């Protein structure tokens, strides 16, 4: 519906908080190559909740290689400081490793992605 | 409709976003009473992250506060969340306006070269009390000291009354250089930036590498690619306004010790600058133009935007 949509213009976690619109803001980040961000917050939001030992050193390693790593795939934007910081606590990993930079993209994306998005004709398309 | 498609380059932080807002004031969208106001969140939180990045350079450096009571308000700065900030607090106000007037902190900021400082902070905390207002609507030159990064590439399209100039954003790190390849297609001008502030500092992507010898050798690289030699290369030595902030204590000499002029001079050092960005280019028949600019002075960038585009319709016309 439109209304739902209009919704999602007061704060950026109303966006997140629907699942259509979840999938075209990826569409969207796609669409200017910078969704590396949108997958790793989503890879930090799953690896918040995560429970046991075996898991938390395991899944540390997947997401490190793909959004870290010098050279690695996915490797969002950001420093060498929170870089470095992360590099010494995979070992014996925990909920709030990664928390350092998750909190840094999401601010990235607010400040760049999100209010571009509502400027777009895709959203303002669908608001009617 | 007729189309010419521009490229904005450098390395992280030379000025380029400050550009596109710089195209959207001159010959663009313009930014209205209301606009001013989505940007307040940010103008904050910079001022945090100013803040913030100070602090640890405290842990770092090792310096020492002088009153021993702004360490507790230092502590309730460091943990407070860069991301849900909306209003300013008096608290926060007096912890901020506190801190800045610390001495310990004053000598911390004359280091900022040491570490990652966004060079807009001195123009945020001197005017505290205009922010810290309750009904504080940000100035258009406010809003070009802002510091949000590009993540990606982006389109902004502009209309000029003979053209139609879509200029390319980028993002300016070495993890966001693998992207830049899918848009390199239809290419007519590129728009290099390097900070000329940036000669002492090093990078954010890594630990001991200074960022000219960074801006020197991608210049470079871009220039070699055969794509772009039926391109006009435009260089762009910005922050010169900054530069001649720089200039007076830190010296060229101790960085490139190649350079032969004279100390203490904003101008004699940047007409050396200038020289080794252009001592890069291997092919005589390409030749490089070159502006000086302060990309936050709107006066400035529209002389030398006026003087460009005379300059790129007189090559691809
Ligand atoms: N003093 C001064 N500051 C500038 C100038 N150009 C950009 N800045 C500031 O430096 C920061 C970086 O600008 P930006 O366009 O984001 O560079 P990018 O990171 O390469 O895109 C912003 O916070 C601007 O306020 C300039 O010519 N003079
Ligand atoms: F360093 Al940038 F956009 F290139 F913030
Ligand atoms: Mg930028």
């Amino acid at each position: 519906s439109p209304e739902e949509a209009q919704l999602w213009s007061e704060a950026f976690d109303e966006l997140l908080a629907s699942k259509y619109g979840l999938a075209a803001f990826r569409a969207f980040l796609k669409s200017e190559f910078c969704e590396e961000n949108i997958e790793f917050w989503l890879a930090c939001e799953d690896f918040k909740k995560t429970k046991s030992p075996q898991k938390l050193s395991s899944k540390a390693r997947k997401i490190y290689t793909d959004f870290i790593e010098k050279e690695a795939p996915k490797e969002i934007n950001i420093d060498f400081q929170t870089k470095t910081l992360i590099a010494q606590n995979i070992q014996e990993a925990t909920s709030g490793c990664f928390t350092t930079a998750q909190k840094r993209v999401y601010s990235l994306m607010e400040n760049n992605s999100y209010p571009r998005f509502l400027e777009s004709e895709f959203y303002q398309d669908l608001c009617k | 409709r007729r189309e010419l498609k521009l490229l904005l380059l450098g390395t992280g932080e030379s000025g380029k976003s400050t550009f596109i807002k710089q195209m959207r004031i001159i010959h663009g969208s313009g930014y209205s009473d209301e606009d001013k106001r989505g940007f307040t969140k940010l103008v904050y939180q910079n001022i945090f992250t100013a803040m913030q990045a100070m602090i640890r350079a405290m842990d770092t450096l090792k310096i020492p506060y002088k009153y021993e009571h702004n360490k507790a308000h230092a502590q309730l700065v460091r943990e407070v969340d860069v991301e849900k900030v909306s209003a300013f607090d008096v608290p926060d106000y007096a912890a901020i306006k506190s801190l800045w007037n610390d001495p310990g902190i004053q000598e911390c900021y004359d280091r900022r070269r040491e570490y990652q400082l966004s060079d807009s902070t001195k123009y945020y905390l001197n005017d505290l009390d205009r922010v810290a207002d309750p009904s504080y609507l940000p100035t258009q030159q406010d809003v070009l000291r802002v510091c949000v990064p590009t993540t990606g590439i982006i389109e902004y399209p502009f209309d000029l009354q003979s053209v139609i100039f879509r200029m390319v954003d980028v993002g300016g790190q070495r993890s966001e250089r693998r992207k830049w390849i899918h848009c390199f297609e239809n290419v007519t001008s590129i728009m290099f930036l390097v900070a000329l502030s940036e000669y002492d500092q090093v990078l954010v992507e890594s630990d001991n590498e200074n960022r000219m010898e960074e801006s020197k050798a991608l210049f470079r690289t871009i220039i070699t690619y055969p794509w772009f030699q039926n391109s006009s290369v435009i260089l762009f030595l910005n922050k010169k306004d900054l530069l001649e902030e720089k200039i007076m204590y830190s010296h060229l000499v101790d960085y490139f010790p190649e350079y032969d002029g004279p100390q203490r001079d904003a101008q004699a050092a940047r007409e050396f600058i200038l020289k080794m960005f252009v001592d890069l280019n291997p092919d005589s028949d390409k030749i490089i133009y070159s502006h000086f600019t302060c990309a936050t002075d709107t006066e400035n960038i529209r002389f030398v935007f006026a003087a460009v585009k005379d300059t790129i319709l007189q090559l691809n016309l």
